[PDB]
């Protein structure tokens, strides 16, 4: 019965900002509402077609295909993948190609073994994503939509088809390998197919040997990510070959997956252009062989830095999941051979030495010390896969998630207090494990803060107390417990030299920031907050929030902060010369320390090409240069991460 | 009283069917929750059939729609 | 030209709000999220208005979260564009400030585009701070920066 | 702008 009529005028007489609901529905669930007339918010609004009702409509073709019509095809099926492994929707981006949805219905050997390929390689890449789950709510949507992705071969039998398919190219390449234009053409052709076919094949063996249960087949990938080099290069050398889109292929159709979207509001994924297509499959081909070399680490500390360095590259979503699940196969067996207790004692033995893992003292036979030091390890064996879980994460969400790693740690470092007092009572040593959980909690407050510049997080006004921070408590603290650390080493008797020199780097360039921009503030070269009301005290308090969860090192308050960092203590208190001569000092202190550090590394370069640029400007700046100037300065991190050049 | 009596007749209308069928088709069925002097209609647990698609709470505005019905 | 700031005071204001919010603003919002954030909260909402039209508009909301402290929120901000850097938006915040500090406010939180520089410049000025950021947070793709101003 |  139709009552529009009567629903019409009844509604046309209300209040004018009135609503109908009862009594269990008030504008809450009435948000998130799809009005089904915008464009922006109904995901739904020639003929769409699937597969099945294609293949008899005749615009298909499921047999005899034409070269070119293959290598765009395969080309646009690698643009649609790199699109979903960029983050984007698997219904929306991957599935378009018409070929996946069924390849038995597929006839032609070599599109077909490429549809296998491709669904093997999405149900791998899937299955690691999955099974590390370092990733975020948007950064991935692993959502199969309930489709099936080649469940039925297996995956040998497809790396022997792909194998079959470049074996019946290869003998028609070498057939026509030497004047006319036709054959040459034909040959180029050829020879584009059999790349785009070796190096779907190449993928897809890295991905199964790194989906195999056994570290000896990880390293077997490194030649074929070797070959992948030279397959690339023949890939992109060969690509006005195919035939070109036109938006909506010959094979392709965008809206084919209308009933499988997601009722929310929808992002509109584009699939990115074929130029860019062999540049990032290199990226990752790299990334991939980077993360391969995670199996020869043997100590705890090495692996955490390696961690550390690959995520300071912002890699995709695809390779941390790899080098994630290559780390811990298992949930609790590290490259499915040592057990992470025995990576954790041997970490302290290395860093420290205490006398209960040491051999030659008593308390290694000792029954009650032998339970206590276990208990202590498996105790500590959770956070620190909790930490590796956060360092897989995305820039974006690892300051969070590093703030809030810091009750753990510090209950960790309790518990590690305790022990050692009652294992050094039992004895009679004193504040090893202490020093080695210290030395990791400040590494982890370190990196938190300097998150913070990486992700653009900091003020002009706010860099003057960050700055502090680092340098005179922070690294401070940091210097003793690494000197404590090599110290206990050598009286228990340089591993620890380079961190030292790097840790001494980077708090004299931290503390030149520290004074370049206290000698800003001083000139009135820096924009403060012109109105409103917002004391220091609760930015500064917000902002180290999290490290007062920590007990050791106790966290600095405002109050106390302003007497440590007061210029007035100093008789007299300096002018900004002074301070911009203090800068320059610490900066070519810095640039002394680090180029008497033999064999600098990448990390070396970056910050050598920081400090000594704005040296010079410290020093110009140091002679009135530009004095009665207000205007702010321009800082660029492009250099640097953490550390500014100081541009005038 | 006539005012309360169209009040009333709307507020029995809820937790019905309520087929919207807009301008463009579309079908909807879903579930009456609320309106308002606007004449828009917002569903609940709403399919879309062009020409099933479970929607949330479609939202379908009053210069929108054709006519709708109650089963 | 007077420019008057007045108060959100009926719903027939409500039209010439969601014309200032469409043309300015880039995620797309229901006439019920201006029908929720109204109703539930008119004293945080103001206008401005010159003549007998509307060049400015700020909307607000306030609410406890997770019972920790009671958080205020801008949620649509928009000034015409004949009529921006006259200092329109800046008091706009002011009285939705004032306004929530009135409320006993204890932090103001707020989400905009990285690449909207003046909206950034607007906030670091009156005394905002960078809190996260947010990657892919919009619908446009557009990274988000959630900017905060702690009160206690 | 109040983002989802
Ligand atoms: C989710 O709602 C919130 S995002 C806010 C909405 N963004 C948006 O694009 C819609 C509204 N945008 C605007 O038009 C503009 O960004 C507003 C909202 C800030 C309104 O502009 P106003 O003109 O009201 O801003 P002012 O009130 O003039 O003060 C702005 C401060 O920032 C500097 N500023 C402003 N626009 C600038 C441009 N284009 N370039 C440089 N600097 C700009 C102003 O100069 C002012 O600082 P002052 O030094 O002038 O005091």
């Amino acid at each position: 019965v139709d009552i529009t009529q009567d629903f019409e005028e009844a509604c046309r007489e209300l209040k004018l900002g009135e609503l109908l609901h009862d009594k269990l529905f008030g504008l809450f669930e009435a948000m998130s509402a799809i009005e089904m007339m915008d464009p922006k918010m109904d995901a739904g609004m020639r003929k769409v077609l699937n597969f099945e009702q294609a293949i008899k409509d005749g615009t298909i073709k499921i047999k005899d295909l034409t070269l070119p019509e293959l290598i765009g095809i395969m080309d646009t099926c690698f643009c649609c993948l790199i699109t979903w492994l960029e983050g984007h929707s698997l219904a929306q981006t991957v599935f378009t190609c018409l070929y996946i949805h069924n390849p038995d219905f597929i006839e032609d050997p070599a599109m077909k073994a490429f549809a296998l390929g491709i669904l093997k390689i999405c149900d791998i890449a899937r299955e690691k994503v999955n099974k590390a789950a370092v990733f975020e709510e948007e950064d991935f949507q692993s959502m199969t939509y309930g489709f099936k992705m080649a469940n039925s071969v297996t995956d040998l039998r497809v790396t022997g088809m792909l194998k079959d398919v470049e074996d019946d190219m290869q003998r028609r390449v070498k057939s026509t390998r030497s004047r006319d234009p036709e054959v040459e053409l034909e040959h180029q052709q050829c020879l584009a197919v059999f790349s785009r076919v070796k190096f779907t094949r190449v993928l897809l063996t890295v991905l199964i040997a790194f989906t195999k249960k056994e570290t000896s087949a990880v390293a077997e990938a490194q030649k074929l990510m070797v070959q992948a080099a030279d397959l690339l290069s023949a890939i992109h050398n060969s690509l006005h070959h195919g035939i070109q889109a036109q938006n909506i292929m010959m094979g392709f159709e965008p809206l084919v997956n209308q009933r499988l979207l997601p009722p929310t509001f929808p992002r509109y994924a584009k699939i990115i252009k074929r130029e860019e297509m062999v540049n990032y499959f290199a990226r990752l081909i790299d990334r991939i062989k980077t993360v391969c070399e995670v199996v020869n680490l043997t100590n705890l500390h090495c692996i955490l830095d390696f961690f550390c360095e690959f995520s300071e590259q912002s890699p995709c979503v695809l390779s941390r999941s790899l080098l994630q699940t290559t780390f811990l196969v298992d949930n609790k067996k590290v490259f499915g051979t040592h057990l992470m207790q025995d990576m954790v004692k041997d970490a302290l033995r290395s860093f420290v030495s205490p006398p209960v893992l040491s051999p030659k003292c008593y308390l290694y036979n000792n029954h009650q010390a032998k339970d206590c030091i276990d208990s202590f390890v498996t105790h500590c064996v959770r956070p620190f896969c909790s930490l590796i879980q956060i360092h897989g994460h995305n820039r974006a969400r690892q300051r969070d998630k590093l703030g809030h790693i810091l009750e753990e740690f510090a209950t960790l470092q309790d518990e590690a207090e305790k022990v050692d007092a009652a294992l050094h009572t039992m004895l009679l040593h004193l504040a090893c494990l202490g020093t080695w959980v210290l030395y990791h909690n400040l590494r982890i407050m370190i990196q938190y803060l300097l998150s913070g510049f990486e992700l653009e997080l900091y003020s002009m006004h706010e860099y003057y107390y960050i700055y502090w921070y680092l340098s005179e408590f922070l690294y401070a603290w940091l210097m003793s417990t690494l000197s404590r650390a090599d110290g206990s080493q050598m009286a228990e008797e340089r591993p620890l030299s380079r961190e030292i020199t790097m840790s001494q780097a980077y708090q004299n360039m931290c503390a030149g920031m520290f004074k370049t921009m206290v000698a800003f503030d001083m000139d009135g070269k820096v924009r403060k907050p012109k109105f409103e009301l917002d004391s220091e005290q609760v930015r500064y308090e917000h902002r180290f929030a999290p490290f007062n969860s920590v007990m050791t090192p106790p966290p600095v308050h405002y109050l106390q902060f302003k007497e440590m960092s007061d210029l007035n203590k100093y008789s007299p208190p300096p002018q900004s010369p002074e301070l911009y001569v203090a800068a320059s000092k610490h900066f070519q202190q810095a640039k002394m320390i680090l180029e008497n550090i033999p064999n600098p590394d990448h990390e070396v370069n970056r910050i050598l090409k920081v400090a000594k640029p704005n040296f010079v400007v410290m020093k110009l700046l140091a002679g009135g240069h530009k004095k009665e100037s207000k205007v702010p300065p321009e800082f660029d991190f492009s250099a640097h991460k953490y550390f500014p050049v100081v541009k005038l | 009283s006539a005012a309360e009596r169209a009040r009333q007749q709307l507020e029995a209308l809820l937790n019905k069917t309520m087929r919207i069928r807009m301008t463009d088709g579309r079908t909807l069925v879903g579930c009456f929750l609320c309106t308002d002097r606007d004449c828009n209609v917002i569903l609940g647990s709403a399919q879309e059939f062009l020409k099933p698609r479970v929607l949330g709470l479609a939202m379908v505005p009053g210069h929108h729609i054709v006519s709708i019905e109650v089963q | 030209r007077t420019i008057r700031y007045v108060r959100y005071e009926s719903e027939l204001q409500m039209p010439d709000i969601m014309r200032l919010i469409t043309k300015d603003l880039s995620e797309p919002y229901s006439i019920y999220t201006y029908r929720y954030f109204i109703h539930n909260w008119p004293q945080l909402c103001f206008l401005a208005m010159v003549g007998e039209e509307c060049v400015g508009a700020i909307v607000c909301k306030l609410d406890m979260h997770k019972k920790m402290f009671r958080r205020g929120y801008i949620a649509m901000l928009a000034v015409d564009s004949k009529y921006r850097r006259n200092g329109i938006g800046t008091n706009l915040v002011k009285k939705a400030i004032y306004a929530m500090v009135e409320g006993d406010c204890d932090e103001v939180v707020l989400e905009t585009e990285i690449t909207n520089k003046s909206a950034l410049k607007l906030y670091e000025n009156l005394g905002f701070v960078r809190d996260k950021r947010l990657f892919r947070y919009y619908l446009n793709g557009v990274d988000a920066l959630r900017l905060k101003l702690w009160l206690r | 702008m109040l983002g989802p």
